[PDB]
C-alpha cells in the first residue's frame, strides 16, 4: 500500500522520473577541476559531448550510454 | 548619494526617507558592493501588519532592476533588517492576473523556492489553497510563515497556506 | 561606547553608588518571537504537563 | 426488543457524526430517567440536539423533538461529547469546542489548516482529546489547557481512534493501511502493538470496556476481534 | 505509442518543476546570448546548439536562463532556418535511402522504410504549410 | 480512437469505486472535471479531492467512499429545455428520485434538480447515480 | 480555583 | 465445566491438532484470494530484502511498530 | 444559513444607526416601541388514500432563531436611545424594562447577553428601587458564571464582563469577595499573553488599582504588564499597560528591595532593541521625572541622568536620541543643588 497523495520520499526516490506525483530530473551538474590548469568548468552528468577544457582543450569527460565517465584525474564536486 | 536619488516616487514618504538613507549609508560603508547598490532604485515601499503582530516591509521595485536586487537582496535584506528590526524586508515587483499573481508569490518565498503548489476541495465545499516550499534555509522561513500569507492575502487578496514539506511543523 | 564606559570616568566611587540601578545584569526584555515559534514551545510544555497528569494513572 | 424508541429526519444532508450524551442545562436539570438526549451533526453545516422518551423508570405519569440547533460555518464530520460535564467538541473544517449553553463555538483548537476528520474524548481522564486529520495526522489535545499538545504524522490516513477504558494514557487507532495501531501517549515515536489480520481499509475500531479486547471493521466485509497482547486476531464474523 | 511502429517506448526528458535559472548560476544572460549566436554562425543547428550550451555552460534551459527559446533568441538576431528542423533530417533520410536505392535494386526493404519516411513528410510538411511557416507552393522534391 | 478527458476520468473513477479501491489519481485535470466532481462531492457521492499543479494539465486525487454506483458523460451534448428535463430524467436514470442528471447550463454546470430551482437549462452533460 | 468563584 | 474448558484450552493451544481446529475459519472467497496473494508479496519482499542485505554495509533495523510513523512535532 | 444570518445581522445593523439620525428617536415613543418589541419577542383512511410523495420532511425550528434576533434588536435599540438623549436615561422611564432584563440576560445567545451587559453598565449610576437593583447583583453573579465555565477570557462574552465587573466595583458601593477578585485575575494572566485582545481587561485591573484593592495577583499582573508596555507593538496596549503600571508602582506598598529592581526594569528597558519598546520606557521616564518626590528622584537622579545621555549619545532611531535630550532638559532643572 501506499498514499497516493502523500507518498513515502524513500518511494519516490525508486520512482522512475516520469512516474513519480511531480515528474521531476534526476540529472544534476557538477564542478570539475581540469588537471592541466586547475580551473574549474561547469559539467552535465549526463552529458552528451566530450567536454574540453576551454584554456588547455583537454578532455574532462566522455559521452557513455547514461552518465558520462570523468577522464582520470579530473577531480569534482556535485553543484 | 541622497536617499531622494533612490526614491523613484517625486514625493517620498517618511519610511521611504528613511529606508533609502539606509540604502545609501550601506552603500558608503561598502567598499565594492556600492556598485550594485548604487544603481538600484525601488518605486515605493508599504508596511503592512501581520498576524503575529510585527510589521512587513514590502519594497516595490522595478522589474529590470528588480533582477539586480535579487543579485544582491541577501546581504542587503539582512543589512536592512538590522537596522530595521521587528520588520521583515521583502523585495517586490510591481506589474494574466494569474501570472503576476504566481510572479508575486516568487519573489515572496526568494530566496527560497516553492516546491509545489496543491488545493483542497473538502466536503462542505471550502478551498483550502496550499503551497509547498524548499527545506534550503527552512529555519528562517518557518519563522516567517504567517509574514508571508500576511503579505500574500494583503497583495492578493486570498488566503493561501504556506507549508515546509519535509518537516513536521 | 557603552554606559559601564562612561559612569566610569567619574573615576570618584561616592558618585558611583548614587546610580545604584545601572549597576547590574541586564534586565532588558528579549523581543518577541515569531507567534509559531512561541506558539510551537507553548504545545511543548502543555505536553510535559499532560504527561504529568496521566502517568499518575501508571500505578 | 429490536425497536425504534424514534425516528427523526435530521438533517439535509448525509449524518457525519453522532453521539449520545446527558446534558446539564446550567438552570434545568433534565430528566434523564425519563428522556436520552444524543448530538448529530452533518455536512449540512449544523448541529441538532434531540430528546427521546423512554421507558426504563416509571416514576412518572413529554416534549419530544429537537431541542436546539448549533449553526456553523464549515461543513461538521465528527462529533463527541466530554463525559464528566457537558462540553462537547465537533471535527470540521476546524475542531471547535462548544458548551451546550451557547449557540457559538465557545474556543477554537487546531494544530494549522488541516481538516479533521474524527476525534474521541478519553474515558478516564476526561481532559483529554484525540483527532485525526486528511493530512495523515493524530493530534492531541487538552481541556484544561485549551491547546493542542502533540502530533505525529503517518504513512496514511487514520479513519477512527478509541480510548482504552482501563489504562486511561493507551488509546488505538483504526488506519488506512490494512492495520490498527495500538499506542502510548506519553511516548508515540513508537507503537505498542500492531494487528494485521485485515485486508482492506479498517474503518472503525473500539475497546471492550473490559479493556482486554479490541474490535476492528473494515472495507472488506468483515469484522476482526483481536488481543489486545496478541497481533492477530482470534475471529472473523 | 511510436508512429509507423509497435514500439509503446516513453524515454523522454523530465523538465523540472521551477521555472527560474539555478541560484548556482551567476552568468549574465547576454553572454548566453551571444554564445548562442556564435554557434549558430559556425553552423550547429538549435538543438546541437542547446546540447553544447547545457552540457558545458550550465544552461539548464535557453527559455529558464535568458527568457525566450533559442528559436526565438536566433531569430531575433537575424539567423533561422530555410525550413523547420524536424523537417529538414526527415529529407536528408529520405535523400541518403533513396541514394541507396539506384546501386541497391535488390534491397526490397529500403523500399519499404522509404514509404515511411515519405509519407511522415507529406504529414509534416501539411502541418508547416497549414501553419504558414513553410510556403503553400512548397512541395518535397 | 482516444476518449475525451472527462470520458477517461469518469471511467477511471467508476473502475476503481467497482474494484473496491478507496482513492484514484486522474489526469489530465479540468475546469470542467472539477466542477463535475464538486457536483458529486455536493451529493455525497464521493468525499475530499485534491488538485495538484504540475505546470502542466494537472493532477487530481478523489477520495471515495463506495457510495457512487456510476458516473458517465453523454455525447452529443443535445440541447434541453427546460419543460422537457423531467424525460429525460427518467429515461436516462434508474428511477424517478434516485440519480441527478448534470447539465451544462447559462448560470454553470449543475445537476438537474437545481437548475429547475433557477429556471435555467442547455446542454446535458453527463449523469450520476 | 473552579470553585472559589463559584463562591 | 466451560470454566475447566478454556483453561485446558489454552494450556494445549500449541499442540498441532488444536492449532488445526481452533484458527480454522471460513472466510468469503475474496478475502481469502486476497489473502493468498497478501502472503506472497510480503515473502518476496522479505527474500528481497534478504538478498539485498548481503552485499549492502549500512542497512539499518527498523522494528515493525516504528514502520509506519514518518515524523513526529515534538522530539524527545 | 450562517451565512445568511451574518448578512441579516448586518443590515439590521445598518437600521439601528439609522434610526439614531432619525428624529423618533428624540421622541418617548421609541421607548414603547422598544417595549412592544421586547414582548413580542418573549389507518382504514389511509388504506384507502393514494399516496404518491417519497419524500418526507426534514425537522428544524428557526421560531427561537426569529426571537433571539428580534431581542437582539430591541436591546441594540434601546442601548443607542437612552446614550444619545440623556433625558431618557431615567428610572421612571427605564423601570418596565427591567423585568425584560433579567430574562435576556440568562438567554443562550451571547449576542444578546452582550447588549444586555452593554446597557446594565450604562444605568449602573442610574438609581433604582429595591426590586429593580437586584439585578446589578445578579448581574455580577451571571457574569462570574460566565467566567465559571469559559476556558479563556479572550472571547467576546468574557471581555465585556470584565467590563461589567470594572464598573460594578468602580461605581456600586457593594464589592464582591476578594477571593472571586483574586480567582478572575488568575483567569485573566495566562490570557494577558495576546494582549491584543485583552483591552477590557486591563480597563478592568485599571479599576481595581483606583480603588487600591489589595490581593496576591495584582503583583504578578504588575509584573507582566510591564513587559507588555515595551514588548507589544500595538500603541493602545502600551498606553493602557503603561498606566495601570504607573498607577501600581506608586500607591501599593512594595519592599525597598523591590523598588530597585522596578527602576532597574525601567532603564534597562531603555536599552530595548526596537524604538517603540525604547519610546514607551521614556513615557514612563517622563512621568517619573515630572511628578516624583525630591528624594525619589535624588535617589535615581545620577543614574537616569546618565542612561539618557547613552540613548542621546548612540541609538539608531533619530527621534529617541532627541527625546533622551529633551529628558534630560526637563530632568536636570529640577535636580537638587548635590545631584
Ligand atoms: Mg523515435
Ligand atoms: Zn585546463
Amino acid at each position: 500500500v501506499q498514499d497516493l497523495l502523500h507518498p513515502t520520499a524513500a518511494s519516490e526516490a525508486r520512482k522512475h522520473k516520469l512516474k513519480t506525483l511531480v515528474q521531476g530530473p534526476r540529472s544534476y551538474f557538477l564542478d570539475v577541476k581540469c588537471p592541466g590548469c586547475l580551473n574549474i568548468t561547469t559539467v552535465f552528468s549526463h552529458a552528451q559531448t566530450a567536454v574540453t577544457c576551454e584554456s588547455c582543450s583537454t578532455i574532462l569527460c566522455t559521452p557513455t550510454g547514461g552518465k558520462a565517465k570523468l577522464s582520470e584525474g579530473t577531480s569534482f564536486r556535485r553543484k | 548619494s541622497a536617499p531622494q536619488a533612490k526614491i523613484l516616487s517625486q514625493a517620498p514618504t517618511e519610511l521611504e526617507l528613511q529606508v533609502a538613507q539606509a540604502f545609501v549609508e550601506l552603500e558608503n560603508s561598502s567598499p565594492e558592493l556600492k556598485a550594485e547598490l548604487r544603481p538600484l532604485q525601488f518605486k515605493s515601499i508599504r508596511e503592512i501588519d501581520v498576524a503575529g503582530g510585527k510589521k512587513a516591509l514590502a519594497i516595490f521595485v522595478p522589474v529590470p532592476s528588480l533582477a539586480g536586487f535579487h543579485k544582491v537582496q541577501t546581504k542587503l535584506t539582512r543589512e536592512l533588517e538590522k537596522k530595521f528590526q521587528d520588520r521583515h524586508v521583502i523585495f517586490l515587483a510591481e506589474r494574466t492576473l494569474t501570472a503576476v499573481h504566481d510572479k508575486i508569490l516568487e519573489d515572496l518565498v526568494f530566496p527560497t523556492e516553492i516546491v509545489g503548489k496543491r488545493v483542497r476541495y473538502l466536503v462542505g465545499g471550502n478551498k483550502i489553497q496550499k503551497v509547498l516550499l524548499d527545506s534550503k534555509d527552512v529555519q528562517q522561513i518557518d519563522y516567517k510563515l504567517e509574514s508571508f500569507q500576511a503579505v500574500y492575502n494583503k497583495l492578493t487578496g486570498k488566503q493561501i497556506v504556506f507549508e515546509i514539506p519535509s518537516e513536521t511543523h | 561606547l557603552s554606559l559601564t564606559d562612561m559612569m566610569n570616568v567619574i573615576d570618584d566611587r561616592q558618585v558611583i553608588e548614587n546610580a545604584n540601578l545601572l549597576k547590574g545584569k541586564s534586565s532588558t526584555y528579549e523581543v518577541p518571537l515569531p507567534q509559531r515559534i512561541q506558539q510551537r514551545h507553548d504545545r511543548k510544555a502543555a505536553y510535559e504537563i499532560s504527561r504529568q497528569e496521566v502517568s499518575k494513572w501508571n500505578d | 426488543t429490536r425497536e425504534e424508541f424514534v425516528s427523526f429526519k435530521a438533517h439535509y444532508g448525509l449524518v457525519t457524526g453522532l453521539c449520545v450524551t446527558q446534558p446539564r442545562f446550567h438552570d434545568k436539570k433534565p430528566d434523564l430517567k425519563s428522556q436520552n438526549f444524543m448530538l448529530s451533526c452533518s455536512d449540512d453545516k449544523t448541529v441538532k440536539l434531540w430528546s427521546i422518551n423512554v421507558d426504563d423508570y416509571s416514576n412518572k405519569n413529554n416534549e419530544e423533538g429537537l431541542i436546539r440547533t448549533f449553526d456553523g460555518e464549515s461543513a461538521f464530520q465528527g462529533i463527541d461529547s466530554h463525559r464528566e460535564n457537558s462540553t462537547f467538541a465537533t471535527g470540521g473544517a476546524k475542531i471547535h469546542l462548544w458548551d451546550v449553553n451557547r449557540l457559538k463555538p465557545v474556543s477554537d483548537l487546531s494544530w494549522g489548516a488541516d481538516n479533521i476528520t474524527s476525534l474521541k474524548f478519553n474515558q478516564n481522564e476526561t481532559d483529554i482529546l484525540a483527532s485525526t486529520g486528511s493530512d495523515n495526522s493524530i493530534v492531541l489535545y487538552d481541556l484544561r489547557t485549551n491547546s493542542p499538545t502533540q502530533k505525529i504524522v503517518q504513512t496514511m490516513r487514520t479513519n477512527a481512534i478509541c480510548w482504552n477504558p482501563m489504562e486511561a494514557f493507551n488509546f488505538v487507532t483504526a488506519n488506512e493501511d490494512h492495520n490498527a495501531y495500538y499506542y502510548d501517549m506519553r511516548n508515540l515515536s513508537r507503537s505498542l502493538n500492531v494487528f494485521k489480520d485485515h485486508v482492506s481499509a479498517v474503518m472503525d475500531v473500539d475497546f471492550s470496556p473490559t479493556g482486554d479486547e479490541i474490535v476492528t471493521g473494515s472495507y472488506d466485509k468483515s469484522i476482526r476481534i483481536y488481543k489486545t497482547n496478541h497481533g492477530h486476531s482470534r475471529e472473523i464474523y | 505509442g511510436r508512429m509507423h511502429s509497435a514500439g509503446k517506448g516513453i524515454s523522454s526528458s523530465a523538465i523540472p518543476y521551477s521555472r527560474n535559472a539555478p541560484a548556482w548560476f551567476k552568468l549574465s544572460s547576454e553572454s548566453v546570448i551571444e554564445q548562442i549566436v556564435k554557434y549558430a554562425r559556425k553552423g550547429l543547428t538549435p538543438s546541437q546548439i542547446g546540447v553544447l550550451l547545457r552540457d558545458a555552460h550550465g544552461v539548464t534551459q535557453a527559455r529558464v536562463i535568458t527568457g525566450n527559446k533559442i528559436m526565438r533568441i536566433l531569430k531575433s538576431n537575424g539567423l533561422a532556418p530555410e525550413i523547420p528542423e524536424d523537417l529538414y533530417y526527415l529529407i536528408k533520410k529520405a535523400v541518403s535511402v533513396r541514394k541507396h536505392l539506384e546501386r541497391n535494386r535488390k534491397d526490397k526493404d529500403a523500399k519499404f522504410r522509404l514509404i515511411l519516411i515519405e509519407s511522415r513528410i507529406h504529414r509534416l510538411a501539411r502541418y508547416y504549410r497549414t501553419v504558414a511557416v513553410l510556403p503553400p507552393n512548397w512541395k518535397y522534391e | 480512437t482516444r476518449s475525451s478527458v472527462l470520458a477517461d476520468a469518469l471511467n477511471a473513477i467508476n473502475n476503481a469505486e467497482k474494484t473496491g479501491k478507496r482513492q484514484v489519481l486522474i489526469r489530465p485535470s479540468s475546469k470542467v472535471i472539477i466542477k463535475f466532481l464538486q457536483v458529486m462531492q455536493k451529493h455525497g457521492y464521493i468525499g475530499e479531492f485534491e488538485y495538484i499543479d504540475d505546470h502542466r494539465s494537472g493532477k487530481i486525487v478523489v477520495q471515495l467512499n463506495g457510495r457512487l454506483n456510476k458516473c458517465g458523460v453523454i455525447s452529443p451534448r443535445f440541447n434541453v429545455k427546460i419543460g422537457d428535463i423531467e424525460k429525460w430524467t427518467a429515461n436516462l436514470l434508474p428511477a424517478r428520485q434516485f440519480g441527478y442528471v448534470i447539465l451544462t447550463t447559462s448560470a454553470g454546470i449543475m445537476d438537474h434538480e437545481e437548475a429547475r430551482r433557477k429556471h435555467v437549462s442547455g446542454k446535458i452533460l453527463g449523469f450520476v447515480y | 480555583a473552579k470553585d472559589m468563584i463559584k463562591h | 465445566k466451560l470454566e475447566y474448558d478454556e483453561k485446558l484450552k489454552e494450556r494445549f493451544r500449541h499442540m498441532p491438532e488444536i492449532k488445526r481446529i481452533s484458527r480454522h475459519r471460513h472466510v468469503p472467497q475474496v478475502i481469502k484470494k486476497a489473502q493468498e496473494i497478501k502472503n506472497i508479496e510480503l515473502s518476496s519482499i522479505k527474500r528481497r530484502e534478504a538478498n539485498e542485505r548481503r552485499t549492502r554495509k549500512d542497512m539499518p533495523y527498523i522494528s515493525e511498530r516504528k514502520k509506519q510513523i514518518v515524523g513526529t512535532v515534538h522530539k524527545y | 444559513n450562517l451565512r445568511n444570518q451574518n448578512k441579516l445581522s448586518e443590515l439590521l445593523r445598518r437600521y439601528l444607526l439609522g434610526l439614531n439620525h432619525n428624529s423618533d428617536s428624540e421622541s418617548e415613543s421609541i421607548l414603547k416601541f422598544c417595549h412592544q418589541l421586547f414582548q413580542e419577542s418573549e389507518e382504514k383512511e389511509d388504506f384507502f388514500l393514494v399516496n404518491l410523495e417519497s419524500k418526507s420532511y426534514t425537522i428544524n425550528s428557526n421560531s427561537l432563531l426569529l426571537n433571539s434576533t428580534l431581542q437582539k434588536f430591541a436591546l441594540d435599540l434601546l442601548r443607542n436611545v437612552i446614550t444619545r438623549h440623556r433625558s431618557f436615561l431615567t428610572v421612571s422611564h427605564l423601570e418596565g424594562f427591567i423585568p425584560f432584563l433579567r430574562d435576556s440576560l440568562l438567554s443562550e445567545n451571547e449576542g444578546v447577553v452582550i447588549s444586555t451587559l452593554r446597557i446594565l453598565i450604562t444605568l449602573i449610576r442610574l438609581d433604582f428601587s429595591d426590586e429593580s437593583s437586584e439585578i446589578f447583583k445578579n448581574c455580577a453573579r451571571k457574569v462570574l458564571n460566565i467566567i465559571k465555565v469559559s476556558p479563556s477570557t479572550s472571547s467576546e462574552l468574557c471581555q465585556m464582563g470584565l467590563k461589567f465587573l470594572s464598573a460594578f466595583i468602580r461605581h456600586t458601593d457593594s464589592t464582591l469577595k476578594d477571593t472571586a477578585l483574586s480567582y478572575v485575575l488568575g483567569r485573566v494572566l495566562p490570557d494577558l499573553n495576546e494582549p491584543s485582545r485583552q483591552g477590557l481587561a486591563f480597563n478592568f485591573l485599571k479599576a481595581l488599582v483606583s480603588k487600591h484593592i489589595m490581593l496576591p495577583e495584582l503583583y504578578d499582573i504588575a509584573d507582566t504588564t510591564r513587559e507588555i508596555m515595551v514588548t507589544n507593538h500595538s500603541k493602545e496596549i502600551r498606553d493602557v499597560s503603561r498606566s495601570v503600571y504607573y498607577q501600581f508602582l506608586m500607591e501599593y506598598d512594595q519592599s525597598k528591595g523591590r523598588l530597585e529592581k522596578q527602576f532597574k526594569f525601567m532603564v534597562d528597558n531603555l536599552q530595548y532593541p526596537t524604538e517603540s519598546g525604547r519610546q514607551s520606557v521614556m513615557e514612563l521616564i517622563n512621568l517619573i521625572i515630572t511628578k516624583a518626590n525630591p528624594a525619589l528622584l535624588s535617589k535615581l537622579s545620577s543614574s537616569f541622568f546618565l542612561a539618557l545621555v547613552n540613548v542621546s549619545f548612540n541609538d539608531d532611531a533619530p527621534r529617541c536620541r532627541e527625546m533622551a535630550s529633551v529628558l534630560i532638559s526637563t530632568m536636570l532643572p529640577k535636580l537638587e543643588n548635590k545631584d
